[PDB]
């Protein structure tokens, strides 16, 4: 078991509409999603003290971030991005 | 049952027919109407559209067809009208089994075979069927189609629409003896 | 619907049936077990006050190789049911007016009365009768009842089936008066 009520959640990747076809389409792209995983906690909705440890601590929702960094192919100005995910629900003691 | 749409983006539709398709019944919908073919039109067969629709209707109405050439070949369709045709006689493989429903409503027909009516016995899908608004003959041999008629009363919409040809009547007034003398 | 807790103690059916009320089904179904006995007494129809309690019928179906004379015409009895007995005769003034159902399965088919058809009439109440297995004889009067039955088709609910030995198919196929 775990301090914290985590769960793990899969994301779809935002799917590009062909709105221009007014014709159906296959569902078959919808049908599968290569997704991202990423984790929160329902603890009373990340609410819990996380019981079972008795001292004094609140359940925290930790992120991660990626940095890839490309200098442009235009040799522009280099371009960094640093996207943040939602990584690990951890508990962490607190003072009063 | 009206959410329609554009036909693939495929040129498969015939020349005047306008067809289209609808997901909600997976039924590949064409709409030949108004002579569109004097001749019946091609089948595009459910292979298109994804492969999806197996159920295909056909909308011919107000068309000049005097033949129906439908095959046993031609098992996707779920529904036919040919809605005022000058249809004489029927062929028996001009009525597939897979068949759902047929309608034929006002058209010229006056004949039948049991061959063509082998099918009485049930099909695959019943054969939901109205036709009427002809002129339909009158003998013995019209006297058997009655027995037809009256034993499968529920495939049938209605029996008053039925009318004898030379003299319209119900008919449901007819035992095949009245009939036979 | 429920049945024997619906029907109260006062058992009109002998204790051999198991008669019983059916609060939506408006009916009590005799549903006796003995076949072949006297036609069940089942004539006493407690309303209960409610119409829910207004209709009759009959299960073993092969009560009596006679037919069960319902001289009473009780308006309880709505849906008659007779199977594997050698009926060969039917009182119309056993029929009731208020029965709408009855069968005539695996039962022989002589030549019944034309006052049977007169009797009821479609306008006053819907009639659906069953007819199967009905190897007695055809006869010109038989004939005219076939042919009043063949007039009836849709009154007629089995026209399609009944058969007769001298036939040896569907009555209605063959319906040449000069043979009886
Ligand atoms: C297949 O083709 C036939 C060919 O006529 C289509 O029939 C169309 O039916 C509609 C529905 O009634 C008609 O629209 C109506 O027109 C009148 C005329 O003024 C108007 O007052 C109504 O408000 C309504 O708009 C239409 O005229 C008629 N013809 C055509 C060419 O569309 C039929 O709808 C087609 N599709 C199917 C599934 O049958
Ligand atoms: C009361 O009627 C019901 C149904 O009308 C009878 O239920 C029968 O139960 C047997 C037991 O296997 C089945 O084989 C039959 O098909 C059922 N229906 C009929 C119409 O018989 C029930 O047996 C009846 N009870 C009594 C005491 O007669
Ligand atoms: C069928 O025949 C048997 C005789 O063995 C009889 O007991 C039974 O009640 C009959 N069934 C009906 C529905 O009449």
């Amino acid at each position: 078991p775990f301090l914290c009520e985590s769960e793990q959640l899969l994301i779809h990747p935002k799917e590009e509409l062909s709105r221009n076809n007014s014709m159906v389409w296959i569902v078959n792209t919808k049908d599968y999603k290569q997704g991202v995983r990423i984790e929160k906690c329902l603890k009373r909705q990340l609410g819990k003290p996380c019981n079972f440890c008795d001292a004094d601590t609140e359940c925290k929702q930790l992120f991660h971030y990626r940095t890839l960094v490309a200098v442009d192919k235009v040799t522009k100005k280099p371009y960094k991005e640093q996207v943040l995910l939602p990584s690990c629900c951890k508990c962490a003691k607190i003072l009063s | 049952k009206d959410l329609l749409c554009d036909f693939e983006s495929a040129d498969d539709c015939p020349k005047d027919c306008q067809c289209a398709m609808r997901l909600l019944d997976h039924t590949v919908i064409v709409n030949c109407s108004g002579r569109g073919l004097t001749e019946f039109p091609d089948l595009p067969i459910p292979s298109q559209l994804h492969e999806d629709f197996n159920a295909l209707e056909v909308h011919v109405e107000n068309n000049r067809l005097t033949k129906l050439p439908n095959l046993t070949k031609h098992n996707e369709i779920t529904q036919l009208y040919a809605r005022n045709n000058s249809i004489q006689n029927l062929l028996p493989h001009n009525i597939p089994s897979k068949l759902r429903i047929i309608d034929l409503s006002q058209n010229l027909l006056k004949m039948i075979d049991d061959s063509t009516l082998a099918q009485i016995n049930r099909s695959s899908h019943l054969e939901t069927i109205r036709l009427s608004q002809n002129q339909w003959l009158c003998d013995c041999p019209a006297s058997s189609f009655l027995i037809f008629v009256q034993q499968n009363s529920r495939l049938i919409s209605d029996m008053s629409a039925i009318r004898c040809h030379p003299s319209g009547k119900s008919l449901d007034s007819i035992t095949v003896n009245e009939l036979c003398f």
